[PDB]
């Protein structure tokens, strides 16, 4: 009966960007004052399907251009993807006990983007080749010091294992000891997301709707999706491990209910991200990170590696 | 700036001596892998249209060798769990290790990378490809000359010696010259490595101290192509009048140095019976005189027509004088009444 | 270029190019014999701090 | 005085028709590829009894804008195809 | 030796023969290389992973480490030639 | 297998 | 293996019912490029840049120097730190300082 | 590259061509005095003929004609043979 | 049994089969993830995950990635998929029939942590290493 | 090489000439292989065309060879001096001398890989090392 597990997993989820999608309207609209969608509610909760009916509904024209494998294949991969890194995370219990799936949420969220590079690549436009390609650029540039400071934050826990990562914080939290980490952590998923400020794939104004142009009805539904699936699933990830909780064995659900909240604080964030800042061009978006976040993630990744031996406090 | 291309060609230098040095197999493979990326750059250096190419023939052929040397390696490990050097246990590896340091000396039928990428190049980096370059995959050679099958190195041992002759007689300009002279003699290195790895280590030396004797001339003269050697004994008589000795030392005239490889190397295969295969690798070795010669003819033995404008240049002594030269000369050809101390090499 | 500057035959290294127009060209007897002339000046035979 | 602003025009003939068969093949246009030889011919026949001195080099002038804009894919499809008039009643 | 090395080993000359019918723009060759080097990398670690010969396990990724550079360095050189053409190795 | 040199057969597991 | 398998055939599926679906008229024009309304001046082709790969280079080097990172929780709990240490901070050093050579060589 | 190699691609290429038919090919005869194509025709095979030879006409050549021939004569003195 | 992992290093030949077969550099990127990803299923049944993660990160997720710019840089219009010329095509079955021939006939974890306190060599060598191939990547490209 | 060893002396001279004939063939092979790796033929048919032409040439030229070689020992029942294969190595030239219809190279041919044939017996006769 695990595969009603994992369709247990699944079906919610999608739910979940569904109802992300309204919420993203809702908030984001009352930052704007005005009122998000209500209509069609009564609350607007009724929107998403018929949202995404719309969607599907309507015709995806295969472009006359396009190759049609490779822009058939990448959205696949999209939710795929998105839909996998979900697997191995505690809540509490992992679905799967890997013995270092956090270097696994590493392996999935760095063949994320390969599919925006073929879903530039083969949609043939020159606002999909430039788009994509400058996407490639941001978001590698990211996953580099990505990679690092998880690392730091990771030589204290112990281990690569993630439920060890609960036992570890069954105190003080890990954010009070290396929260600039955790600020960096916070942009980085900000960035390799493609969220707010770091806005360059969809381009938006800069580039009408980026890669994601050529894509039409089901396609651009996936795309859509799938980005959202990474938004909530890197804010779940960023949750469990920087902010720790009680954990009683004989009452799980107890910390799952304090889990969503504790993620779902973080989401929320970067909607109220989007809300507010002006996006950076693709220099200074690279610049910071290369100049500026990165010697910072080294020194304090010296220093991580250094307090276990001196404080004589190894995991 | 200079502070890097130092740092660059020591740590080829380092590059080298950990072959020479490391014992493992894996620090033997890292220690070319780390010469290579060290040796790319410095071909490109001045940087022409041409040189870009030339770097990317030299690449592309020393990155499938250390490729197939590795795979080699591996398979040795899968069939006797050994990272040691000593013998190999697996005759289907043991004959890739023979191909791939076969590329990188540079041996027939593996060497048409050679004469090309020392055309694309100029003679510093050119003599120090020709040189430096040619002491790793020999330094690992002479560690698993144990286990060789001797066949096999006899063979391309030979077709180094044709292919370093035939190719030799047709070329005008000096550097595809050179080239041809040192894929010939490694045929001579290469060839008596199986039976007695001293006589390889002897004739290796004379080959750098040869090469260098050339270079440095070469240098001292700027002269490239053929012609352009010619006029040169009008101005500085001397280094032309010293070219033809050199190049007759590299034809190993007996009296010369060059004939101290050759006539040890006669004297260990023979012992070894198998008396056919250095005649004809001597008979040979006459072809390959003969384009020194020729290309001593165009220089200090007959004049061709100077150019006029030659004459200014007549004022102005040459400069930044490179101190190793003139025992470079010396070495490479007064010495013959010195062989007993190649035992000294042991 | 600086290095350029100094060592001026590099300058005039290829100013004697080779391409044998009748008009440059000289046969071997005259160069042999005006440069066989022109060490007869007292400066010339050796580099200038040695003469 | 003319024939000296004749030879320019020829100069223009030779731009133009060497020019149309890229002006159908990137447009694509699926005009007869000789069709619009033709009609360059043409359109060079139209003005063919123009006889005043300043007033040809200017013709001229107009003459380099539009080959001018074809070259740099100004214009389109629509607005070359305009000059064959096709969709009119005969 | 279980079957499953012959294949790997297989893969390896493939990759090579790939490596060496060598066709058009050399981009494909820096490509072919590097598949050579995960074959010999996988063949590697199946190996370490047997005899459970543990200090071993350190090489394989070493190993990966120098050739992923080459290759790195390799990509370089393409620009430079892709620089004056837009490559092809004819 | 006849090619290049042996190979030993039968499932991976056994080694 | 089961997980990806779904995940998969799931993707698939939602794929197979938005294509098969709609039933609707396809034709030429609507199906070309987009490209701000006007029509493109040329297939794409080759948007060059050194600033692509002068950089994106130095990302391989340092992914490949991560590589080399990771190893270290475990190599925390070896019996001789200091034997461990200096090579902990070592290629550190060598990140920084690669960095730091292209850091000011423009 | 001979003469005749020069003349017989000429005549081809105004072969190949439509207002000159084949009973009004004559070399020696002035292109415009006996031909009765329009002189439009000129720039036309002058720079298709050229297009074959591979150089551009300048116009002053265009200028020459007199007789096809004479342009021949151009042809051998850019081939210079 | 499953012959699970076999299998999977058939899927990994013919991932060879369609990678060294030569047409564009971009499906051949194609064929080194679906090899990649083959890969590390391979060596992860034997269970050394961690190094099947490294490949499948460190390469994958690095190189491929990278060349999905080289052909940024390269492409030429048209490019050929694997059935746009009769060699190509030719030679992807020439490697299938080949290969259907022949289907015719933890210890890690310390073991890497080893790389440190035990093996400090290799880490000079390799930083070395590593920092002078940047210096040459500057004075290519520079 | 192994099987044509085994002649025995030159007893069926059959026997023999297949063998030489497969040594031929071999190195026909090998030469079509690197010249047409070496110089590209254009248009493959000609390739196949260059291959048949080498193939078939040094097969005739092993043929050739090895059953006249053999008949003479058969003949002059001397049977093992070296002179038994020169004729052979004589004949094999001739046989070059035929496919490239000139009387030059036929005849130096004839010459020199008749010293080659007589330096191979006069070889296994006396137990030269080669290698």
């Amino acid at each position: 009966m695990f595969m009603i597990n994992i369709l247990s997993l699944i079906i919610p989820i999608l739910l979940a960007v569904a109802f992300l999608t309204l919420v993203e309207r809702k908030v984001l609209g009352y930052m704007q004052l005005r009122k998000g969608p209500n209509v069609v509610g009564p609350y607007g909760l009724l929107q998403p399907i018929a949202d995404a009916l719309k969607l599907f509904t309507k015709e995806p024209l295969r472009p006359a251009t396009s190759s049609i494998s490779m822009f058939i294949i990448a959205p696949i991969l999209a939710l795929s993807l998105a839909l996998t890194m979900w697997v191995p995370l505690p809540m509490p219990y992992p679905l799967i006990n890997m013995n270092l799936g956090v270097l696994f949420m590493l392996a999935m969220s760095s063949l994320a983007v390969y599919s925006i590079l073929w879903s530039g690549w083969a949609s043939n436009s020159k606002y999909a080749l430039i788009g994509a390609l400058r996407a490639v650029a941001q978001t590698i540039s990211y996953e580099v010091t990505l990679a690092i400071i998880l690392l730091s934050v990771l030589l204290m826990n112990g281990s690569y294992t993630l439920s060890t990562l609960i036992t570890t914080q069954e105190h003080i939290w890990m954010i009070f000891t290396s929260w600039p980490l955790a600020m960096m952590w916070f942009i980085s998923t900000l960035a390799e997301t493609n969220r707010a400020p770091f806005d360059l794939t969809e381009g938006e104004s800069e580039l009408v709707s980026g890669f994601n142009v050529e894509y039409a009805a089901g396609p651009f539904a996936m795309f859509f999706m799938a980005e959202y699936a990474n938004i909530i699933m890197m804010n779940a990830f960023t949750a469990i491990l920087f902010l720790g909780a009680s954990h009683d064995p004989h009452t799980p659900e107890l910390y799952t209910i304090n889990f969503v909240l504790k993620t779902l604080a973080l989401t929320i964030t970067f909607l109220w991200i989007r809300a507010s800042y002006p996006r950076f061009r693709y220099d200074q978006l690279m610049h910071l990170l290369w100049k500026s976040f990165l010697p910072l993630t080294l020194a304090l990744c010296m220093w991580h590696i250094s307090l276990p031996i001196m404080t004589a406090s190894i995991p | 700036n200079p502070i890097i291309y130092t740092t660059l060609i020591m740590t080829v230098m380092s590059g080298t001596m950990l072959v020479m040095i490391s014992s493992h197999w894996l620090l033997i493979w890292i220690g070319f892998e780390m010469n290579l990326l060290a040796m790319i750059p410095v071909l490109m250096k001045n940087f022409n249209p041409r040189a870009t190419e030339a770097a990317t023939k030299y690449f592309l052929t020393q990155a499938t060798a250390s490729m197939m040397l590795m795979m080699a390696i591996i398979i040795n490990l899968l069939y006797s769990g050994q990272w040691t050097i000593t013998k190999m246990f697996n005759p289907v590896a043991m004959t890739m290790m023979t191909m791939a340091l076969a590329m990188k000396l540079g041996l027939s039928p593996f060497h048409f990378w050679v004469p090309e990428v020392t055309q694309g190049i100029s003679l510093q980096a050119g003599l120090l490809l020709l040189t430096w370059q040619k002491l790793a995959p020999l330094s690992v050679l002479c560690q698993i000359s144990q286990s060789i099958n001797p066949n096999l190195m006899l063979t391309m041992a030979m077709l180094s010696i044709l292919i370093g002759g035939w190719g030799g007689l047709n070329q005008t300009q000096l550097r595809k010259i050179m080239a041809y002279s040192s894929i010939a003699h490694m045929g001579w290195m290469t060839a008596v490595l199986p039976y007695n790895t001293t006589m390889t280590i002897l004739n290796l030396l004379i080959y750098i101290t040869m090469t260098l004797a050339m270079f440095m001339l070469l240098i001292h003269s700027s002269a490239t192509t053929t012609l352009s050697l010619s006029h040169t004994w009008n101005k500085m008589p001397v280094i032309t009048s010293l070219m033809m000795v050199t190049l007759l030392s590299m034809g190993g005239l007996p009296p010369l140095s060059g004939f101290m490889p050759k006539w040890m190397i006669i004297q260990e295969m023979t012992k070894n019976e198998s008396i056919i295969m250095p005649t004809l690798m001597a008979m040979t070795a006459l072809l390959n005189l003969y384009f020194y010669m020729r290309l001593a003819y165009s220089s200090s033995l007959t004049m061709f027509p100077s150019t006029n404008n030659m004459k200014m240049k007549w004022q102005f002594e040459h400069t930044k004088q490179m101190k190793l030269l003139p025992t470079m000369i010396v070495l490479s050809t007064l010495v013959l009444p010195m062989t007993p101390a190649l035992s000294s090499l042991n | 270029l600086r290095m350029l500057v100094q060592n001026k035959l590099e300058v005039l290294n290829y100013t004697t190019i080779p391409v044998y127009l009748p008009e440059i060209t000289i046969g071997a007897h005259q160069s042999d014999r005006v440069f066989q002339k022109f060490t007869e000046l007292p400066g010339r035979k050796y580099s200038p701090g040695y003469n | 005085d003319m024939n000296e602003a004749k030879r320019r025009v020829r100069e223009l003939y030779r731009a133009w028709y060497r020019e149309v068969p890229n002006t159908v093949h990137l447009f694509q246009l699926d005009i007869s590829v000789k069709q619009g030889r033709d009609k360059v011919r043409e359109m060079f026949m139209k003005n063919a009894h123009v006889t005043d001195p300043r007033v040809v080099d200017l013709l001229v002038i107009k003459g380099k804008m539009e080959l001018e804009e074809t070259i740099n894919v100004w214009k389109q499809r629509t607005h070359i195809m305009r000059f064959f008039h096709e969709t009119e009643a005969p | 030796m279980p079957l499953v090395y012959m294949n790997i080993i297989m893969a390896f000359a493939i990759a090579l023969a790939g490596l060496l019918m060598y066709r058009s723009h050399l981009m494909s060759s820096l490509l072919c290389l590097e598949g050579m080097m995960l074959s010999l990398f996988i063949m590697s670690t199946l190996i370490i992973l047997n005899t459970h010969f543990t200090l071993a396990n350190m090489m394989p990724i070493i190993l990966l480490v120098f050739a992923a550079c080459e290759a790195a360095l390799g990509l370089s050189l393409l620009v430079m030639v892709s620089n004056t053409y837009g490559t092809d190795y004819v | 297998v006849e090619i290049i040199f042996k190979f030993n057969g039968l499932g991976d597991w056994v080694i | 293996m089961l997980t990806l398998l779904t995940n998969v055939t799931l993707a698939s599926l939602l794929v197979l019912i938005a294509f098969w679906l709609p039933q609707l008229n396809a034709y030429s024009e609507k199906t070309s490029p987009y490209e701000c309304g006007f029509d493109p001046m040329g297939s794409a082709r080759l948007p060059f840049s050194m600033k692509f790969f002068l950089v994106a280079i130095t990302f391989l080097l340092f992914d490949l120097e991560i590589a080399l990172l990771l190893p270290l929780p475990w190599a925390s709990q070896t019996n001789n730190l200091k034997t461990m240490l200096t090579m902990a901070l070592f290629l550190l050093i060598l990140l920084a300082a690669s960095l730091a050579y292209e850091w000011t060589q423009k | 590259l001979t003469l005749e190699a020069i003349k017989d691609r000429v005549l081809y290429v105004l072969k190949l061509y439509d207002k000159i038919d084949p009973e009004k090919l004559s070399v020696n005869s002035h292109f415009m005095k006996d031909l009765g194509l329009d002189s439009l025709d000129q720039v036309e095979i002058i720079m298709a003929m050229e297009d074959e030879f591979g150089f551009e006409i300048p116009d002053i050549d265009a200028e020459k004609l007199m007789c096809p021939q004479e342009i021949v004569d151009y042809i051998a003195d850019k081939k210079d043979v | 049994t499953m012959y699970i992992a076999f299998i999977l290093s058939t899927i990994f030949v013919i991932g060879f089969v369609g990678f060294s077969s030569k047409p564009s550099p971009i499906y051949g990127g194609l064929g080194l993830i679906v090899s990649g990803g083959v890969g590390c299923g391979i060596v992860l049944n034997f269970g050394g995950s961690f190094l099947g993660l490294m490949v499948f990160l460190i390469y994958l997720g690095g190189m491929l990635v990278v060349f999905g710019y080289t052909t940024a840089m390269a492409t030429e219009m048209y490019p050929e998929v694997w059935v746009s010329n009769k060699t190509v095509f030719g030679a992807f079955v020439s490697g299938l029939m080949m290969e259907f021939c022949m289907v015719y006939y933890s210890e890690e974890a310390m073991g890497i942590a080893a790389l440190y306190s035990y093996g400090t060599w290799l880490v000079i060598v390799t930083g070395w290493s590593l920092l002078i191939g940047v210096v040459v990547i500057m004075e290519i490209t520079r | 090489l192994h099987k044509y060893s085994d002649i025995p002396e030159g007893t069926e001279c059959h026997r023999k000439a297949y063998a030489s004939t497969s040594i031929g063939g071999a190195t026909g092979l090998i030469v079509s292989a690197y010249s047409i790796a070496l110089k590209p033929p254009a248009s493959f048919l000609e390739g196949v065309a260059r291959t048949g032409r080498y193939t078939f040439t040094s097969a005739a030229i092993g043929a050739i060879f090895g059953l006249t070689s053999c008949i003479s020992a058969q003949v002059r029942e001397k049977p093992d001096d070296p002179l038994n294969y020169f004729i052979g190595g004589c004949a094999g030239g001739l046989t070059l001398g035929a496919r490239t219809r000139s009387y030059g190279i036929g005849a130096a041919a004839c010459a020199y890989m008749g010293l080659t044939a007589a330096l191979v017996k006069m070889g296994q006769l006396e137990g030269w090392q080669v290698f």
